[PDB]
């Protein structure tokens, strides 16, 4: 059984250097033709290939990132390290390392190369956020209005993730949509949480927001304005 | 470099259906192509290697065929765990490219979004910033287009949006879009509009308000 | 360029 696992800092600041380690078990980077590669996935985006290293020590890099990447192996520790320099916000992504089989051998003779055509086992992935931000609590603002009505709370400018939002201390669940946060160009996150109700219920509505990182709890009652 | 285009980018289906996803390469990649299935929150999982070989431990309903520039993955009888995003990967040329992915979600009937526009709170305005949010609630299919207009000027580069995951009961999606402006710019205009295009809407729907109108 | 295992 082959397993891989990524480790490194969850948070990194722009211009800094990011070092990611892939520790694995079940194979050796001294086994014939084996490879270990790195692939990343920005939130909501497609997979992007970064680099790979083989047991005979040949290395290859994405041409778009070549100047900022270094991949290396430590055979005796069963680890592969990928160093990315000068990171910027667009480098925020989940980073995965993965195993690549070498050709099948028969009495130590390569006879099948078909198994090298895939990365067959992947690590769970490690989430890395690139922001110059310091920890900071959200500002919470009201969002106020088939014949459904909508209202919500805009949880703005906080760092880092995550934040939790519930409605009426947990009693309101139907019609609730809490969207995934977006990382603003400022380096702070922002999210909305809304709830749809029969245009008659306008019943009271309060969003309970909690950002553990900054010890910031806020309850904001939201109503249909006009005094 | 080499381009790998998946089709369709998104696909709706129901348990028991037969689906086929295709991947086309800009130059021939021989048989060096792999297919993966990735469920939300998890790493991609290898299904098919070398264009058509079934990976060990992978269920037989998955099948891959093709070589050169055109490949296909077919799942013969879709199971609930197959609602996910699929990717193809080429390993003939460096860099080892991935396709754009194809999202497979629960089919349901077409539903237009209920649209709502929210002006910025007076509380936010006092801090100097103005957030205008637009909500597209419970729609299907997933693709939707939101266009912000301020006093009829098309907005660009000053909004961000996020979409919920498919609802497990509804099978619909919801989308939130935030237009952000300084309090000053905000004050220099009157009509804030959120224009929405979607398959379930005969023509685009616009929700708007005039700033300061009371 | 061509993969490590390409002909």
């Amino acid at each position: 059984r082959i397993t891989l696992k990524e480790s490194g800092p969850p948070l990194v600041k722009p211009t800094q250097t990011l070092t990611l380690t892939c520790s694995f078990s079940g194979f050796s980077l001294s086994d014939f033709g084996v490879g270990v590669g790195w692939i990343r996935q920005p939130p909501g985006k497609a997979l992007e290939w970064l680099a790979i290293i083989y047991s005979d020590d040949d290395k290859r890099y994405s041409p778009s990132l070549n100047t900022r990447l270094t991949i290396t192996k430590d055979t005796s520790k069963n680890q592969v390290v990928l160093v990315m320099t000068r990171v910027s916000p667009v480098d925020t992504a989940t980073y995965f390392c993965a195993h690549r089989r070498g050709p099948t051998t028969l009495f130590g003779v390569p006879i099948a190369r078909g198994p090298v055509n895939a990365m067959d086992v992947w690590g769970q992935g490690i989430t890395v956020t690139i922001s110059s931000t310091s920890t900071k609590g959200p500002s919470v603002f009201p969002l106020a209005p088939g014949a459904a009505a909508a209202l919500g709370c805009l949880v703005k400018d906080y760092f880092p993730e995550p934040v939790t939002v519930s409605w009426n201390s947990g009693a309101l669940t139907s019609g609730v949509h809490t969207f995934p946060a977006v990382l603003q160009s400022s380096g702070l996150y922002s999210l909305s949480s809304v709830v749809t109700v029969p245009s008659s219920s306008l019943q009271t509505y309060t969003c309970n927001v909690n950002h553990k990182p900054s010890n910031t709890k806020v309850d904001k009652r939201v109503e249909p304005k006009s005094c | 470099a080499l381009q790998l285009t998946q089709s369709p980018s998104s696909l709706s289906a129901s348990v028991g259906d037969r689906i086929t996803i295709t991947c086309r390469a800009s130059q021939g990649v021989t048989s060096a192509l792999a297919w993966y299935r990735q469920k939300p929150g998890s790493p991609p999982q290898l299904l098919i290697y070398d264009a058509s070989s079934l990976e060990s431990g992978v269920p037989s309903r998955f099948s891959g065929s093709g070589s050169g520039t055109e490949f296909t993955l077919t799942i013969s009888t879709l199971r609930p765990e197959d609602f996910a995003t699929y990717y193809c990967q080429q390993l003939h040329f460096y860099p080892h490219t991935f396709g754009g992915g194809t999202r497979v979600d629960v089919r349901r009937t077409v539903a237009a979004p209920s649209v709502f526009i929210f002006p910025p709170s007076d509380e936010q305005l006092k801090s100097g910033t103005a957030s205008v949010v637009c909500l597209l609630n419970n729609f299907y299919p997933r693709e939707a287009k939101v266009q912000w207009k301020v006093d009829n000027a098309l907005q660009s580069g000053n909004s961000q949006e996020s979409v919920t995951e498919q609802d497990s009961k509804d099978s619909t999606y919801s989308l939130s879009s935030t237009l952000t402006l300084s309090k000053a710019d905000y004050e220099k205009h009157k009509v804030y509009e959120c224009e929405v295009t979607h398959q379930g809407l005969s023509s685009p729907v616009t929700k708007s308000f005039n700033r300061g109108e009371c | 360029e061509l993969d490590k295992w390409a002909n």
